[PDB]
């Protein structure tokens, strides 16, 4: 998770139904 | 004004889902907002 690096004017990412915790 | 710099965030906007278990069972309808918080509902 740390190996990879890190509301956009009408386009959005939806949350997963399966959160990282539940994953 | 005073140059106290400010940040802008696109104000909370998001889709709406509906929780409804079928007209045969009932007609109570619940609402879900995704890209927002309850503070600015």
């Amino acid at each position: 998770f740390n190996k990879v690096t890190l509301k956009f004017k009408g386009l959005t990412v939806l949350p997963p139904l399966l959160t990282d915790e539940m994953i | 004004q005073t140059l106290e710099i400010l940040d802008i965030t696109p104000c909370s906007f998001g889709g709406v889902s509906v929780i409804t278990p079928g007209t045969n069972t009932s007609n109570q309808v619940a609402v879900l907002y995704q890209g927002v918080n309850c503070t600015e509902v």
